[PDB]
């Protein structure tokens, strides 16, 4: 009946409140979620669908709960006031990166941050979290497009991964402590580690360490590409070499003295660069004569064209 | 559907205009434009113009919150003129219009 499940509502909330997940598992049966023949009204199951879906995150079921709010996203669309869309794209959202589907789940978050009825709080909240799903994700053009768009946001430079997503972006170098700190910031959810460890976001920095020191190096010994990576050198032979075979890097190994050459820049359209460099700066410095003295530069025209 | 038969590795990548600075207007289109791509590239050319320089602009679009709603406004960038040797012949010759070593 209504009265007497509503009278256990307010007992088991206040149990619930001691901050004990253990006993997620059993308030699940202790709600009367189907055990009324009538049809409640279509906010109430709404609110109740959605308040089952953070517990069931605390019992670590993300599969079936997937299905289960893509189900009554149908409804979703609604019967809504106002909070109902906020909580169902905090639920999704959150349900997303549970999953490991990270760069959906960034790109649910960027798309949270700028909804104006939520507080200022919830709002740099979402962008951290969409931050950090960004930074998980896996590589490809997709993450860059995110990466572009948060490194554009200026919201992003308050956040504590900001130093992160900046040598992201722009390629280059991690080193060992910024990683540290970025992981011991994580959640345990997020921090993935297939097979015997080797933690996926580990691997990737490291893919990408190597891949930035590329535009640096003309050609980088083993002992000291393993230094600047922090792994030995045969891991970063290894690594190298399997970077340099597929497609994600252009070079060739020597493993005689030991040494990875990366591209080598021909003298002759080196050459040509520089010329351009130099006219580019020649017409920048004239530019910037020309404009902060019209009056002078007016007149030093006029005395070499009419001359 | 149409140009993708021909050139197959060029995509969209923004919108071009003729006017002064960037208006209202524009600054509606965009939003239509960005519903297409995330990241549009807005040009802009003065036909009727008054200095000494080319006319072409280039801006792209940062969102930012103020006052309690989202503005998104217009960040200017800066271009470089692309080298190829059968554009730049072609260039040179449509621009002069009138011994093989002299």
């Amino acid at each position: 009946e209504e009265q007497v499940a509503s009278i256990r509502q307010h007992l088991a909330s206040i149990y619930e409140k001691e901050e004990d997940w253990r006993n997620a598992a059993q308030v699940l049966v202790g709600i009367p979620l189907e055990t009324g023949q009538k049809q409640y009204n279509v906010d109430y199951k709404l609110e109740t669908y959605l308040k089952i879906a953070r517990l069931y995150l605390e019992d670590d079921d993300p599969v079936q709960a997937e299905a289960y709010i893509n189900r009554a996203s149908l409804l979703q669309n609604e019967s809504t006031n106002e909070q109902l869309q906020i909580h169902y794209k905090v639920c999704y959202a959150r349900v997303l990166d549970y999953r490991r589907k990270f760069i959906e789940a960034a790109q649910r978050y960027n798309e949270l941050s700028y909804k104006t009825i939520v507080h200022e709080s919830e709002r740099l909240e979402a962008l951290k979290h969409a931050l950090h799903c960004t930074i998980l994700a896996s590589a490809g053009q997709q993450r860059s497009r995110m990466l572009a768009t948060l490194f554009k946001d200026e919201r992003c430079q308050q956040l504590a991964a900001y130093g992160i997503l900046e040598k992201m972006y722009l390629d280059r170098i991690i080193r060992g402590n910024q990683l540290q700190e970025f992981a011991a910031m994580l959640m345990p959810h997020q921090k993935a580690t297939t097979a015997d460890g080797s933690s996926i976001l580990d691997r990737a920095v490291i893919e990408h360490n190597l891949l930035s020191a590329s535009k640096l190096y003309n050609n980088i010994t083993f002992e000291e590409l393993g230094a600047l990576l922090e792994i030995p050198a045969a891991k970063a032979e290894k690594i190298a070499s399997q970077m340099i075979t597929e497609g994600r890097m252009n070079g060739f190994i020597d493993q005689i003295d030991g040494i990875v050459h990366f591209e080598t820049r021909e003298a002759l359209p080196t050459w040509d660069k520089q010329i351009q460099s130099l006219c580019f700066q020649v017409n920048n410095l004239l530019e910037k004569i020309s404009q902060t003295a019209p009056e002078w530069t007016a007149q030093a025209m006029e005395a070499q064209m009419a001359q | 559907e149409q140009f993708k038969q021909v050139f197959k590795e060029l995509e969209f990548l923004g919108w071009y205009t003729t006017g002064g600075p960037p208006d209202p207007s524009d600054i509606h289109v965009h939003k239509q434009v960005c519903e297409i791509i995330e990241s549009p590239l807005f040009l802009k050319l003065n036909p009727m113009t008054k200095h000494t320089d080319l006319p072409v602009s280039v801006f792209e679009s940062v969102i930012d919150i103020i006052n309690g709603e989202a503005t998104m406004l217009f960040a200017e960038l800066t271009y470089t003129l692309a080298t190829e040797e059968a554009e730049r012949i072609g260039v040179d010759h449509v621009a002069r219009m009138t011994s093989t070593v002299a």
